[PDB]
C-alpha cells in the first residue's frame, strides 16, 4: 500500500572527517639495536599482507591541497623530531670566543682551526682544545678590523642541542593506517590532475610505502608514476603557487666527498662528550654531485613537451633561483648523517621553444653535470621550532647513490607581451614532499545507520 | 567481501551484505592519542547501539517501524529505487530530513511501549 | 560459586553455571596501566557482545541456530560429548574450524532474516 | 522533566514516570579529568546494561521474574509499601539482601533458559 520506513544497520555511506592515524612498519625495522628515530618503540608493526579491494562503479572527488593527513604527518614528524633530541648532549659550554686561523700550511680555504678553551669533567680545571669548524658555522663578532675573533652561530639566537651519535637519518618506509570505523579511499586513475572526480576508487586500510625524505628544490627517492609526466597545481594562474612535476623515468644522481681524520672527542662535563671534526689527511677536494647529461636533457625535453599542453603558444625558460640566502636557493638534503646544500646553476640553464631535439649517440654518455658545493653542520630547518642541532661528522668518505622522482617549480611574474615565461625551482615549506607522496589517499568515515522504504509491518 | 563490498552495487543486492560492514566497527607521545581515538570509537559504537535500541530495534539488523512515510519527503517509486539506485545518492538526498524521521520513530516507539504496558496492566 | 566453578566438570553440569561466571566480565606510572586495562576489558566485552549480536542471539545465554552441523568438524557421538568431555579439550579440538562456523552462522542469520522480511512483507 | 522527576514521591506514583527519568544515561590538566569521566560513564552504562541483561529483562521496564519472594527480607504487606513509602528508605532497608536476590534471579533465568532449551529440543 503506502510507504513505511524501516531502519537499517550496516549501511555503506560515507562522510569526510579528520581523525588521528596510526603507524605501520616492516618486521626488519624492530631487530635493529640502533633504535632508529621513529619505528622501533613508538609505532606499531603491521601484517605482511596488505589487502586491497577495488570498488565497482563509484566516483569520488579528491582534493589533495585541502588534506588532513599532510598536516597530521607534518605535526607528527615535528613532534617526534623534537622528542628525539631531549636525552642528548647539549652544547651550551661552547660559546667561548674562538681564535681561528688557516688550516696549517696550505690552507683548505673552507675550514678554520678555531682553538678555544673548555671545561673538562672537573668543574675547576680547563683545557685548551682545537677542532676544524666549517666556514658557514663561524660568525665574525668584531668591533674593529679583527681577524682572529670568531664564535659559533647558534649561541646568538637559541640553543645548541646536539643530535645523539646513535640514531640515524635513514628514511625507512612507513605506512599510515586508518583507525576503527574509518577507511582510506585511493584513486587509481592515471590521468589524475590533482583535483576533481575519480572513477576507480579503491578502499584500503593501510597506505603504501612512504619515505619521509628531507629535501628541498628537488625530490629524492619516492614512488614513480605509471604512464607519463603529471603536472600538479591548484590554480595555475598566479606566480605564488608551487607547481609539482611528477616524472616517469629516473635519472641517476651521485654525491661524493674527500676524506677526514676521525671524530675528535671533546668532553664538556660529566658524560656529555661531543664529536668534532678532527684533522684532514691527504689532499683536499670539493664535495660534488654528478648527474647524467643526456638523461637530464631528454627528461627536461619530456617535461617541456608535456607542459606545452597547458601553454599552447608560449615558450618556457629556466634560470637560477630567485635570490635569497644559502638555505633556500640551494638543493638541500642529507646522506649518511651529513647534510648537503648544493647549487643548481648547471641543471636549470636552458629553454624549450616547442621543437623537439632527438639525442641518438651511444658514446655521448661519458659527459656529466657536476654540482660543486659546501657542507653545513648546524641545521635550522622546519622554518622555526627546529631545535637547532650540530650534526656530528663521519670519519671516512661517503657516497650518495640515489634516485630522483619529482621537481618543484614556481612561475615568475611576466611583463606586457611576454610570450616567453620562466620557471624557477624553489622549495619553501616542508609539506610539499609529503603532499606529493599522498595524492592518492583520502580518509573517510562510514555511517552504518540508514533508512529505506518498503512494506514491512511489525507484528504486535 | 570486506570493506564496502556493495558501496555502489544494486540496492536490492546491497541488502545481503550488511553483516560484514557491521562486524568490523571495533577491530608518552602516543599513549594518549590512540587511547582517545579508541575511546571515541567505543562511544561511537555505543551511541549507534543506543540509538538503535531507543526505537525498539536492538539486536536486529533490519528492523521495521509502524510510523508511515510522508509523500513530501521522497515522492519516488519503490521499484526503481530498490533496483536502480545506490546508497550514496540516497544519503545525499535524505540526510537533511533525518532528525524529524528519528523523532517520529521515537514517538512511535513511545506509543507502542505505552500500549504494551497498558495491555499488560489491564490483563 | 565463584570464578569458573565448573572449570573441569561434566559438559552437562557446565551448562547451569553460565550466569555466575559471565557476571565478572566488567567488575603516574601506576595510573596509565589501570586505565588501559579497564579500557581493554571494555573492548573485549563489547567485541563478545557484538559477535553475539550479529547472528540474532543477543541477550540470551543459550541460543539455537538453524545451520546444519557438518560431521567433518568433529565426527563424534553426542552422549559421551555431553556426559564425558570437559569444555577445554572440546574447544581445543574445534579451534581448527571456528571461522567456518562463525561464517555459517552469519550467513544463516542473514538468510533467515531475508526470509522473515519476505514473509512479513508478503502480508 | 529529566533527572529525578519523582525522587521523593509515592512508590506507586513513581511507576508512570520511569520513561522520562532514565533517558539521560549517555546524553594538559583539564583533559585527563574529561577522559576519566568519559571512561567512567562508559563503565557505568555498560555495567548497568549487562546487569539488566543477565536475567532476561533487556530493554524492558517493569520486568516480571518467576522467582518467589522470601518473607525474610521485608515481612510487611505490599499495600502500605506501594502507597505509603518512598524509594530512598526502602532502598536503605533492602540493601542488606541484594546479592542473594541477584543470585536468585540469575539462577531462575538460567533454569528458564534450560527449560526453553529442553522444550524446543523436545519437538
Ligand atoms: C635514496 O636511496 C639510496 C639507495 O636506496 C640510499 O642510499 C643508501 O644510503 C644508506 C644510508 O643513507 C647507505 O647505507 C650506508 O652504507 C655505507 C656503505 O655501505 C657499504 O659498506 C657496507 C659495509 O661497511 C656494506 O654492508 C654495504 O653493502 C656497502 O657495500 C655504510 O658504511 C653505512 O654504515 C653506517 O650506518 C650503520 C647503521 O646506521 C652504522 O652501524 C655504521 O657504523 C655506519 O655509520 C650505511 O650502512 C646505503 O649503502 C646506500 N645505498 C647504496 C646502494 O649505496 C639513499 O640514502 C636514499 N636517500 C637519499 C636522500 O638519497
Ligand atoms: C690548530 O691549532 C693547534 C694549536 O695551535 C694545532 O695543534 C698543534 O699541532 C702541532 C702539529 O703541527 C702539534 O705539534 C702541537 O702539539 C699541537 N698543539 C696542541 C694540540 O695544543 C693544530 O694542529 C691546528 N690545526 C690544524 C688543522 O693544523
Ligand atoms: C645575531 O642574530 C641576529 C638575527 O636574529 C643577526 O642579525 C642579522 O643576521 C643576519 C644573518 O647573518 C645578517 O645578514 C644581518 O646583517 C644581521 N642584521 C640585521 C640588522 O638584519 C645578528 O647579526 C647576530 N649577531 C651577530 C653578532 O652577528
Ligand atoms: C555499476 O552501475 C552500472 C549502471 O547500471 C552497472 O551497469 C554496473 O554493472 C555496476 N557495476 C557493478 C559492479 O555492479
Ligand atoms: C683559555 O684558557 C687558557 C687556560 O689555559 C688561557 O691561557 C687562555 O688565555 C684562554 N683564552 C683563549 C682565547 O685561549
Ligand atoms: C582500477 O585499478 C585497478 C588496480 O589494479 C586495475 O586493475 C583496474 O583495471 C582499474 N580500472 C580500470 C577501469 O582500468
Ligand atoms: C583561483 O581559482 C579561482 C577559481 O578556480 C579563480 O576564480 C581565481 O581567479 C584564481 N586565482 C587567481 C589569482 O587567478
Ligand atoms: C634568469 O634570471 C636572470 C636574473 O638576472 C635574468 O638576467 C635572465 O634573463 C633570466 N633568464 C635566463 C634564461 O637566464
Ligand atoms: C651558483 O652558481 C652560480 C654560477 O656558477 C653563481 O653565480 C652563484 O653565486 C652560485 N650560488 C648560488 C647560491 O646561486
Ligand atoms: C648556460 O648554457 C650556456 C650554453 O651552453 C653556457 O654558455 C652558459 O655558460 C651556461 N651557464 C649560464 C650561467 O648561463
Ligand atoms: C668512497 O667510499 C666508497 C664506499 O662508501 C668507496 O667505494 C670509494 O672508493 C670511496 N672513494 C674513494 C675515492 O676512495
Ligand atoms: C633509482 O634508479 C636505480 C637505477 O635506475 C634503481 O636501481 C633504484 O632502485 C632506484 N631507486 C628506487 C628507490 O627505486
Amino acid at each position: 500500500e503506502n510507504l513505511w520506513v524501516t531502519v537499517y544497520y550496516g549501511v555503506p555511506v560515507w562522510k569526510e572527517a579528520k581523525t588521528t592515524l596510526f603507524c605501520a612498519s616492516d618486521a626488519r625495522a624492530y631487530e635493529k639495536e640502533v633504535h632508529n628515530v621513529w619505528a622501533t618503540h613508538a609505532c606499531v608493526p603491521t601484517d605482511p599482507s596488505p589487502q586491497e579491494l577495488v570498488l565497482g562503479n563509484v566516483t569520488e572527488n579528491f582534493n589533495m591541497w585541502k588534506n588532513d593527513m599532510v598536516d597530521q604527518m607534518h605535526e607528527d614528524i615535528i613532534s617526534l623530531w623534537d622528542q628525539s633530541l631531549k636525552p642528548c648532549v647539549k652544547l651550551t659550554p661552547l660559546c667561548v670566543t674562538l681564535i681561528c686561523s688557516d688550516a696549517g700550511s696550505g690552507g683548505v680555504e673552507e675550514m678554520k682551526n678555531c682553538s678555544f678553551n673548555t671545561t673538562t669533567e672537573i668543574r675547576d680545571k680547563e683545557k685548551k682544545e682545537y677542532a676544524l669548524f666549517y666556514k658557514p658555522d663561524i660568525v665574525p663578532l668584531s668591533e674593529t678590523n679583527n681577524t682572529s675573533e670568531y664564535r659559533l652561530i647558534n649561541c646568538n639566537t637559541s640553543a645548541c642541542t646536539q643530535a645523539c651519535p646513535k640514531v640515524t637519518f635513514e628514511p625507512i618506509p612507513i605506512h599510515y593506517c586508518a583507525p576503527a570505523g574509518y577507511a582510506i579511499l585511493k584513486c587509481n586513475d592515471e590521468t589524475f590532475n590533482g583535483t576533481g572526480p575519480c572513477s576507480n576508487v579503491s578502499t584500503v586500510q593501510c597506505t603504501h610505502g612512504i619515505r619521509p625524505v628531507v629535501s628541498t628544490q628537488l625530490l629524492l627517492n619516492g614512488s614513480l608514476a605509471e604512464k607519463e609526466i603529471v603536472i600538479r597545481s591548484e590554480n595555475l594562474t598566479n606566480n605564488a603557487k608551487i607547481i609539482i612535476v611528477h616524472l616517469h623515468t629516473p635519472v641517476e644522481i651521485v654525491c661524493t666527498r674527500p676524506n677526514n681524520n676521525t671524530r675528535k672527542s671533546v668532553r664538556i662535563g660529566p658524560g656529555q662528550t661531543f664529536y668534532a671534526t678532527g684533522d684532514i689527511i691527504g689532499d683536499i677536494k670539493q664535495a660534488h654531485c654528478n648527474i647524467s647529461e643526456e638523461k637530464w636533457n631528454d627528461t627536461l625535453q619530456k617535461v617541456g613537451i608535456e607542459l606545452q599542453k597547458h601553454f599552447p603558444n608560449k615558450t618556457i625558460k629556466y634560470n637560477q633561483s630567485a635570490g635569497g640566502d644559502m638555505e633556500i636557493t640551494t638543493h638541500s638534503f642529507n646522506c649518511g648523517g651529513e647534510f648537503f646544500y648544493c647549487n643548481t646553476s648547471n641543471l636549470f640553464n636552458g629553454t624549450y621553444n616547442g621543437t623537439y631535439i632527438s639525442t641518438n649517440s651511444s658514446a655521448n654518455s661519458t659527459s656529466t653535470i657536476t654540482l660543486q658545493c659546501r657542507i653545513k653542520q648546524i641545521i635550522n630547518m622546519w622554518q622555526g621550532v627546529g631545535r637547532c642541532m650540530y650534526a656530528p661528522p663521519i670519519a671516512g668518505n661517503i657516497t650518495c647513490r640515489s634516485n630522483i622522482t619529482g621537481l618543484l617549480l614556481t612561475r615568475d611574474g611576466g611583463t606586457n607581451s611576454n610570450e616567453t615565461e620562466t620557471f624557477r625551482p624553489a622549495g619553501g615549506d616542508m609539506r610539499d614532499n609529503w603532499r606529493s607522496e599522498l595524492y592518492k589517499y583520502k580518509v573517510v568515515k562510514i555511517e552504518p545507520l540508514g533508512v529505506a522504504p518498503t512494506r514491512c509491518k511489525r507484528r504486535v | 567481501l570486506g570493506f564496502l563490498g556493495a558501496a555502489g552495487s544494486t540496492m536490492g543486492a546491497a541488502s545481503m551484505t550488511l553483516t560484514v560492514q557491521a562486524r568490523n566497527l571495533l577491530s608518552t607521545v602516543w599513549g594518549i592519542k590512540q587511547l582517545q581515538a579508541r575511546v571515541l570509537a567505543v562511544e561511537r559504537y555505543l551511541r549507534d547501539q543506543q540509538l538503535l535500541g531507543i526505537w525498539g530495534c536492538s539486536g536486529k539488523l533490519i528492523c521495521c517501524t509502524n510510523v508511515p512515510w510522508n509523500s513530501s519527503w521522497s515522492n519516488r517509486n519503490l521499484s526503481e529505487i530498490w533496483d536502480n539506485m545506490t546508497w550514496l545518492q540516497w544519503d545525499k538526498e535524505i540526510s537533511n530530513y533525518t532528525q524529524i524521521i528519528y523523532g517520529l520513530l521515537e514517538e512511535s516507539q513511545n506509543q507502542q511501549e505505552k500500549n504494551e504496558q497498558d495491555l499488560l496492566a489491564l490483563d
